[PDB]
């Protein structure tokens, strides 16, 4: 167990930036509980033994409770993340009696592909205003995954998605269901599913829906 | 003949369940004899010595003590609060003018260890110390005032003492 | 295990199909964690809506691998007292305490709303695959508490995996289920069924079926 002193999280990269090479992933480091008499805490980034810099690092922010908070951000390297590097943040400071170390990486794992399935309305649900598009990601892993909506260019906004689920064979599976207007289901309009998983060719697939 | 007056060891008169407390008077005694006569919500202990001993203190034991020797008058009371909880702001005056110091403390259920400690004022946190340690306030100002509590960590458990009123005057 | 703030306490609803059954029985559950070795006398008191009842059984302490112990004491309930909106209390009383701790436990609140079920036929990708996946969309249904089954022909079919509840953007909860059968089954022309209790469907009760057409 531990007594008092500053606390450590340490928050790992979104996902969807992981994915795309456009974007860029990040870590991050946040100490809390960090008192006036002793302001000054110092990072020290880990990249599985390899001290590393150009960490930004932020200035101390007094919060409301009147302590102090300072997170410390390190860019990542999309392969670095994905092939399992493990990163490390260590924090010292004078009220501490050792230095702090925290320690996350990508979920451990053969990497498995998902299947992607677009299921229309039921029959019977032709009938209310507004009708459910249902989108089916499964057999997949990690469970470090994104999932859109889109129509015409303009992503879509009423859908909601499950959270992932252990399947029985070790893998995950999802659910995203979008909610449209019966009208628009009956004119014709195309509705596309894109996944985003490291599984997948590219990092992105996408499977349409439309008025059979 | 004098009064006799009551004492408090240690000086808080609130204190939690368990806490230990100890009355003693000051009057003094006759050559024939020595003996103390306490009372507690006019009850009457039983023991004569000079000093009243609370080790494991209930909420029984709230109220008003008093005391009297051979060579002195009845003592005026002097209130014990036993209260009940995790934590209990304490504080060796309660009363408060422009320039005085406010010395305030944060006491825990059988003095344990206490982390994380944060004192508020008016729902805001105020002053922050790692290790349970008193706060004080050099000279009080008209702003000072407010409901105040104090907050840590009972070993994960987050715990919370009641609040406290605190007036500045004069000025 | 210092153990310097004493036990803790949680306090678990009966199970959605408890409360939906008459032949079932429901049961609230309390249980007391880190109980110190020491100071181990745990009393439970149970109030129903402010009301002290003594029906409740407590089962005997229970040694963990911390070295700490576990109280458990369960509360069976009445189907239209959990329904209701009854509310229920636990209190714990400790020497390792200052006081007994409080927690308090009822049915969500808020006008119930009837789920709609429907079932959903394998995509038709799907079925260059050696199993399939019949879906159970349950939607549009308040509160959470729910319970989903698949069935074939009178018996019950088991490898399924339902989704957790969740919230819609009318404040209502809606799941999917997933019911994965051998490509083959589908194909002879065997009928599955979704089914879903729930106390706003009528008799607590509804059944879909899905075949292939
Ligand atoms: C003084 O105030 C500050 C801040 O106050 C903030 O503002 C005021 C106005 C109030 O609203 C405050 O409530 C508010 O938070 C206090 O700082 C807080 O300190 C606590 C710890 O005491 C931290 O709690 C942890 O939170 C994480 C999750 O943190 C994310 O989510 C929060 C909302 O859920 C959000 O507020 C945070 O900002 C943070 O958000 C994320 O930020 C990153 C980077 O910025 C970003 O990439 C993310 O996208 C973003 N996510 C969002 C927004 O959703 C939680 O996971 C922690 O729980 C773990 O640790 C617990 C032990 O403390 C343990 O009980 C839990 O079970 C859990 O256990 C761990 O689980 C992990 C993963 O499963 C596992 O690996 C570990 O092994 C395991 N065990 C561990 C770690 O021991 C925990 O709850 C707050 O984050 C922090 N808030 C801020 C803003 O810094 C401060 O305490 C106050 N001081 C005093 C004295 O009161
Ligand atoms: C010493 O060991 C014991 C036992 O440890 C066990 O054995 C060892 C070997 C390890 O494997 C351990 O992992 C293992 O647990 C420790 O006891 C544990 O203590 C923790 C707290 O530190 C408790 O966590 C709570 O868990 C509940 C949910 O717990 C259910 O689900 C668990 C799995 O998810 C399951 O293991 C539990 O048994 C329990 O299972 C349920 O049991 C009932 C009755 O048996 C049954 O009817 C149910 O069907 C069954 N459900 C199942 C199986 O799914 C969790 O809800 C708690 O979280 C709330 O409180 C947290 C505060 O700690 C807070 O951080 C959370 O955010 C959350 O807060 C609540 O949030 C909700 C909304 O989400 C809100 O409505 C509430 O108001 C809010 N606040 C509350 C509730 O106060 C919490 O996480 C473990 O249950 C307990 N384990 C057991 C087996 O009892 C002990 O800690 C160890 N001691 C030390 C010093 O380490
Ligand atoms: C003394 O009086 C207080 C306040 O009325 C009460 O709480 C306490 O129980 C009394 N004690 C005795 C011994 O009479
Ligand atoms: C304890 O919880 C309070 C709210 O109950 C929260 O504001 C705070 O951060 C915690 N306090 C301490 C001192 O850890």
């Amino acid at each position: 167990e531990l007594l008092g002193g500053p606390s450590v999280f340490l928050f790992p990269p979104k996902p969807k930036d992981t994915l795309m090479i456009s974007r860029t992933p990040e870590v991050t480091c946040v100490v809390v509980d960090v008192s006036h008499e002793d302001p000054e805490v110092k990072f020290n980034w880990y990249v599985d033994g390899v001290e590393v810099h150009n960490a930004k690092t932020k200035p101390r922010e007094e919060q409301y409770n009147s302590t102090y908070r300072v997170v410390s951000v390190l860019t990542v390297l999309h392969q670095d993340w994905l092939n399992g590097k493990e990163y490390k943040c260590k924090v010292s400071n004078k009220a501490l009696p050792a230095p702090i170390e925290k320690t996350i990486s990508k979920a451990k794992g053969q990497p498995r592909e998902p299947q992607v399935y677009t299921l229309p309305p039921s029959r019977d649900e032709l009938t209310k205003n507004q009708v459910s598009l249902t989108c089916l990601v499964k057999g997949f892993y990690p469970s470090d995954i994104a999932v859109e909506w889109e129509s015409n260019g303009q992503p879509e906004n009423n859908y909601k998605t499950t959270p992932p689920v252990l399947d029985s064979d070790g893998s995950f599976f999802l659910y995203s269901k979008l909610t449209v207007d019966k009208s628009r289901w009956q004119q014709g309009n195309v509705f596309s599913c894109s996944v985003m998983h490291e599984a997948l060719h590219n990092h992105y697939t996408q499977k349409s829906l439309s008025l059979s | 003949l004098p009064k006799a007056v009551v004492f408090l060891e240690p000086q808080w008169y609130r204190v939690l369940e368990k806490d230990s407390v100890t009355l003693k008077c000051q009057g003094a005694y006759s050559p024939e004899d020595q003996s103390t006569q306490w009372f507690h919500n006019e009850s009457l202990i039983s023991s004569q010595a000079s000093s009243y001993f609370i080790d494991a203190a209930t909420v029984d034991d709230s109220g008003e003590y008093r005391c009297q020797t051979q060579l002195s008058t009845l003592s005026d009371p002097v209130q014990l609060e036993v209260h009940i909880g995790w934590l209990l702001l304490q504080a060796p005056r309660w009363v408060f003018k422009e320039e005085d110091p406010i010395h305030l403390r944060c006491h825990s259920w059988k003095n344990t260890a206490l982390h994380k400690v944060t004192y508020l004022q008016n729902g805001k946190g105020r002053k922050y110390f790692h290790h349970n340690s008193d706060f004080y306030i050099p000279k009080a100002t008209l702003k000072d005032s407010g409901s105040y509590f104090c907050r840590g960590l009972f070993g994960s458990k987050n715990v919370s003492s009641e609040t406290v009123q605190i007036t500045i005057t004069q000025g």
